[PDB]
């Protein structure tokens, strides 16, 4: 808790300075990926196949 | 499925060899033995026999 103070004629001023780094990280991609439904599905059976 | 073809790439299938002969291996005995002479017992027993 920090309250600030308040007055009719009253102002603040800085007077002196300084310089920060900051640092941010994004995402752009995922990794592609490929299947063939006749693999999967059905392994070797000729049966299977018709 | 149609007679033109665009420019492009494309994936059609995947190439697999079939297979030509048949294997079978099965342990070596060949002896007869009493499988009908039990089915053609003279005499059967109970359950608890
Ligand atoms: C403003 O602030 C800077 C620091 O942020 C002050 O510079 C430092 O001053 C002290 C006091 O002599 C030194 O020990 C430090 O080495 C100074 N910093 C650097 C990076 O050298 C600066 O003095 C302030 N402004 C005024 C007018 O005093
Ligand atoms: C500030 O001004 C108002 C009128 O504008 C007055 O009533 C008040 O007493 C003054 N002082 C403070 C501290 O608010
Ligand atoms: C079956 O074949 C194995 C390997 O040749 C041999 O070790 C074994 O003696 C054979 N058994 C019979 C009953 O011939």
């Amino acid at each position: 808790e920090n309250s600030v103070a308040y007055s009719n004629n009253s102002i603040a001023i800085p007077t002196n300075f300084t310089i920060s780094v900051t640092t941010e990280i994004l995402p752009v991609s995922m990794t592609k990926t490929s299947v063939d439904c006749t693999m999967y599905i059905c392994g070797d059976s000729t049966e299977c196949s018709n | 499925k149609s007679f033109t073809v665009e420019k492009g790439i494309y994936q059609t299938s995947n190439f697999r060899v079939q297979p030509t002969e048949s294997i079978v291996r099965f342990p070596n005995i060949t002896n007869l033995c009493p499988f009908d002479e039990v089915f053609n017992a003279t005499r059967f027993a109970s359950v608890y026999a």
